[PDB]
């Protein structure tokens, strides 16, 4: 509900003036393969990654890339945030901080 | 299976532009391994006998697999190419152990090299054959131009 | 039946509000640096 | 001066240039390995559910 | 879907009144830019008559060089400001292969929003406003002047615009721009007496508010009848698709009218 109170008002600014990269950025995350169910865990951290600048910076061609090589790394590694997540159900500051020190890391890093 | 972890923003920096293809190349066989390698397990469900002992109609057959396969040695292949790479390591690191110590000669000259320029005499007190040992640059040509001023005329 | 264009929603009504709104926001950003 | 200490720091990581060709070898093999003994189990359990499809 | 099509041709009925609207009063517009064109084309002309007749080359030594592309801020004209781009990037590349370093001007928002992306940083200023009013000396002058207090130290020019021949067709042009130092050293400008280096900067200072001027009032004559000649086929067209969409229509609403008869007939007969 955090993550997607945002995410939504932002999608429809973007939508009402199809800012603009965000909305790009985050239509572009809205797009999934078949077959492929996400855990609410990972769909929030997806979602946070999108809506808290750190795609704007990516060109969209690469913005699912980005997606499939972050999800394979936080579940390959940080089993102990997603596992906070989906026992408490809030993003807690704690857990928002570890999340921040994990995608801008990861940004470096990809 | 002990993997050693690599700070990519770390090997991004220290790879020369002439092999940037190979090093980018092994950045793309890097990942594809790790995925594949978690996308299944270390070892397959060993596939039950019960259920083919009694439910199959054969005799010998479901008894001489099971046999054969417990008796089947697959081949791990050996490394064989870990201590090849292992010794460029030693060698590239004793290239480079070198330059390290190359460069703190280097390094202890632009140090002392510093500290003169760092007491020069304060200028009040500085003679024009003092300021030709301090800045070289601004010792006269004597040999080129021999007669007075001793510069192009322009320059001066 | 005037605004037809925006009722009926084509590719003429979509880049109706885009350029009005587009117009607009930088109007509102505007005013908000002169308050 | 600072210019050569960063010179110093560069080739201090040099190491990781061979830290991937040995962490890319070594699972590689593990790779290889693994799927080696799916070939022999999906295959003698393939023979197996045949003989009791028929 | 009877709504559908409803919505559609009002819609386009709308497009079609406002670009017939637009159309006649791009035609009042240019009835009056080139009305003005006359003295306009005296003046200008009479001002490069010197340079014609003292047949100044200019030298392809220096590197410096700058490039004036003429247009508007609004759209709607055609190849109007496809033209000016056109002509200008053609020939930056030509001079920047050769070395002449090259730096550009935009008069005109729409010439600027096209070539802003590909060279931006090849860019000295850009200006505004121009197309809503007819052009007048006044804006030639404001022009002339940020070109020179640029600090830009260039050492040849052209500008670029839309020569007006009819209304029908225009064609792409571009004037050259001399500096000082090539009309001063030409030895063909030997015979013009009472002439130092002085009175040739200001000569050449007002001969760059003119061929400014002469191409603001060429491209405003030649933008207003490619906007009338654009408009008149955006309003043919939104009229020949109102026809299609007429004809639609009235088969559409036949055939709810059959479908409900049918329903109604069908239901009353299965009593």
């Amino acid at each position: 509900k955090q993550v997607a109170g945002t995410m939504k008002l932002e999608l429809a600014q973007y939508r009402e003036v199809a800012l603009l990269s965000r909305g790009v950025r985050l239509t572009e995350l809205l797009k999934q393969g078949q077959y492929s169910p996400m855990a609410i865990e990972e769909q929030v951290a997806v979602i946070y990654a999108g809506v808290r600048g750190y795609l704007d910076k990516l060109e969209p061609s690469k913005i699912t890339k980005f997606e499939n090589a972050f999800l394979s790394h936080v579940v390959s590694q940080h089993q102990a945030l997603l596992g906070t997540i989906r026992a408490d159900g809030k993003i807690s500051e704690q857990s928002d901080a570890k999340l921040k020190e994990i995608v801008t890391n990861f940004l470096a890093g990809f | 299976l002990a993997l050693k972890t690599i700070d990519w923003v770390a090997f991004a920096e220290i790879i020369p532009q002439n092999q940037k293809a190979i090093a980018s190349s092994l950045k793309s066989w890097n990942e594809t391994l790790t995925s594949r390698l978690a996308a299944l397990p270390e070892n397959p469900p060993a596939i039950d006998w019960a259920y083919y002992k009694a439910n199959v109609a054969k005799a010998g057959l479901v008894d001489d697999f099971e046999k054969k396969f417990n008796a089947l040695k697959v081949p791990v292949p050996e490394d064989k190419y870990t201590a090849q790479v292992d010794a460029e390591e030693k060698e590239d690191v004793k290239s480079c152990a070198e330059w390290v110590s190359l460069s703190k000669a280097r390094i202890v000259e632009y140090e002392k090299e510093m500290e003169k320029m760092k007491n020069l005499i304060p200028f009040d007190q500085m003679t024009i054959e003092d300021l030709n040992e301090a800045f070289p640059e601004t010792k006269l040509d004597k040999k080129k131009y021999p007669y007075w001023p001793h510069q192009p005329i322009e320059n001066l | 039946g005037a605004g037809s264009i925006r009722e009926a929603g084509g590719a003429f009504g979509k880049r109706e509000q885009a350029e009005e709104e587009r117009y607009f926001r930088a109007q509102s950003r505007e005013q908000l640096a002169a308050l | 001066i600072d210019t050569e200490k960063s010179q110093q720091a560069l080739v201090q990581k040099r190491h990781y240039l061979f830290d991937v060709q040995r962490n890319n070898i070594a699972m590689a093999l593990e790779v290889t390995y693994r799927e080696r003994l799916y070939r022999v189990y999906k295959e003698v359990k393939n023979r197996l559910d045949y003989h009791i499809s028929v | 879907t009877l709504k559908d099509i409803t919505r559609r041709l009002k819609s386009i009925k709308n497009i079609q009144k406002i670009t017939k609207s637009m159309k006649m009063v791009a035609a009042a517009k240019y009835a009056r830019a080139e009305r003005e064109l006359k003295p306009a084309r005296i003046y200008g002309l009479g001002s490069l008559a010197l340079y014609e007749k003292a047949d100044i080359k200019g030298p392809e030594d220096k590197k410096k060089h700058l490039l004036i592309g003429v247009s508007s801020d609004r759209g709607l004209c055609g190849a109007i400001h496809s033209s000016i781009a056109k002509q200008m990037k053609s020939e930056v590349a030509t001079l920047t292969a050769a070395g002449k370093e090259v730096m550009l001007v935009g008069i005109g928002d729409k010439i600027r929003g096209i070539l802003y992306r590909t060279h931006s940083d090849q860019f000295l200023v850009a200006f505004k406003e121009v197309g809503r009013k007819p052009p007048t000396f006044g804006d030639a002058s404001v022009i002339a002047l940020e070109l020179l207090n640029s600090g830009y130290e260039f050492d040849e020019g052209s500008i670029i615009f839309n020569k007006f021949r009819s209304v029908i067709s225009y064609k792409t042009e571009e004037k050259p721009i001399f500096s000082l130092n090539t009309v001063a050293s030409a030895d063909s400008m030997s015979i013009y007496d009472d002439i130092d280096a002085d009175v040739l900067q200001n000569y050449q200072e007002y001969n760059l508010a003119n061929i400014i001027y002469y191409s603001l009032k060429e491209s405003t004559t030649s933008e207003q009848s490619a906007r009338m000649t654009a408009m008149d086929n955006a309003s043919k067209n939104a009229s020949e698709m109102i026809d299609k969409l007429t004809l639609t229509f009235n088969r559409t609403r036949q055939a709810v009218i059959t479908k409900e008869l049918i329903e109604i007939i069908s239901g009353a007969a299965a009593l």
